[PDB]
């Protein structure tokens, strides 16, 4: 996953 | 839209002890893990990946490794809940928890560990 959050970024592994 | 809360933004917590911080999140009837993704991070360290039902434990930071558990059991309220046993002075910090069920979000919490001190 990427995914983006109020300018945060979360990314898999 | 998809949001997730924190009943607590901040925990202080004694060195030694557990821990076990949480994010709520929206449910509805069936929660379908295939779409559910729960990812708990502090600083650059992973410490939960659950994706499609698995954790996937070869991400985790050494530093977690079998002291960090997700209590499923309470995915079912909405609530993830990160345990951390025997908390170490490294784990003050702030952590992230992230929540994905089609929308999805994140939120801050801080730990704050007291060292041990002799009254």
């Amino acid at each position: 996953f990427f995914i983006v959050i109020r300018d945060r970024v979360f990314r898999c592994g | 839209a998809f949001t997730v809360t924190v009943p607590k933004d901040l925990y202080v917590v004694e060195y030694g002890s557990n821990m076990t911080i949480e994010c709520k999140f929206p449910v509805e009837k069936q929660l379908d893990l295939a779409a559910l993704i729960v990812y708990w991070e502090m600083e650059d360290k992973n410490i939960i990946q659950f994706v499609h039902g698995e954790e996937d434990l070869k991400v985790q930071h050494s530093s977690y490794r079998q002291r960090a558990r997700l209590l499923k059991d309470q995915l079912s309220l909405g609530n993830a809940a990160l345990q951390i046993t025997d908390v170490k002075l490294q784990d003050a910090g702030v952590y992230r928890c992230m929540i994905s069920y089609g929308g999805a979000d994140y939120k801050r919490i801080t730990v704050k560990v007291n060292a041990p001190y002799a009254a």
